[PDB]
Formats: C-alpha cells, structure tokens, sequence
C-alpha cells in the first residue's frame, strides 16, 4: 500500500453515478409498458388468480 | 441403602474440570519469530541491490 491510495477505493458515491445518463435515455426512449398484471392493476378476482 | 455415604453415593457432582487445554502440537516457529514484518501496499513488490 505504497502506491494506490485514493481512499482505498471508496468510489461510486459521486463522480461515478453515471447511471443517471442511462436513466435519462431509458426515459427518453421508445420502450413499451410491458407488464404482467393484465393492465388492470386491481384484478383481485378471488385472490389474484394470476 | 447405604450407611456410610463414602464418596460413591454422593449424587449431583460437578466434575471439577480444569480451566485450560494442552495443545501439544508443535508451534515452534523460530524463523518467523526472528524475521521481521513490514506493511506492504500492493500484492507485488520489489527490492533493489
């Protein structure tokens, strides 16, 4: 431990949150709204037959 | 039906175990106990000569 000493690799808390530039694209992308709840979200037809 | 109660009918013992253990395995490490130690940063290192 005489060389690398940048906080003992405590990174990924800031300057490294690049996930934001992927979230931005996910929002401004033309992906569908696929789901499994039959688009109702409140089926509850005798204890969620699904 | 005893009449003397001599060190055998005494129920409810405690076993008077000891408070140590004898690890007789050989732990003698003279080379290690003699050679010093040094904190290294990375896995790989070097020394000049």
């Amino acid at each position: 431990n005489y060389g690398r000493g940048r906080e003992l690799m405590y990174q990924l808390e800031k300057k490294g949150k690049e996930i934001k530039r992927d979230l931005e694209k996910i929002l401004l992308s033309g992906q569908a709204r696929t789901d499994v709840l039959a688009d109702q979200y409140l089926t509850n037809s005798a204890a969620d037959p699904a | 039906n005893p009449t003397l109660f001599v060190s055998y009918d005494q129920n409810g013992k405690k076993l008077s175990f000891a408070n140590w253990i004898s690890v007789l395995s050989p732990q003698d490490t003279p080379f290690v106990s003699m050679t010093g130690k040094e904190s290294i940063n990375q896995t790989i290192f070097s020394w000049q000569t």
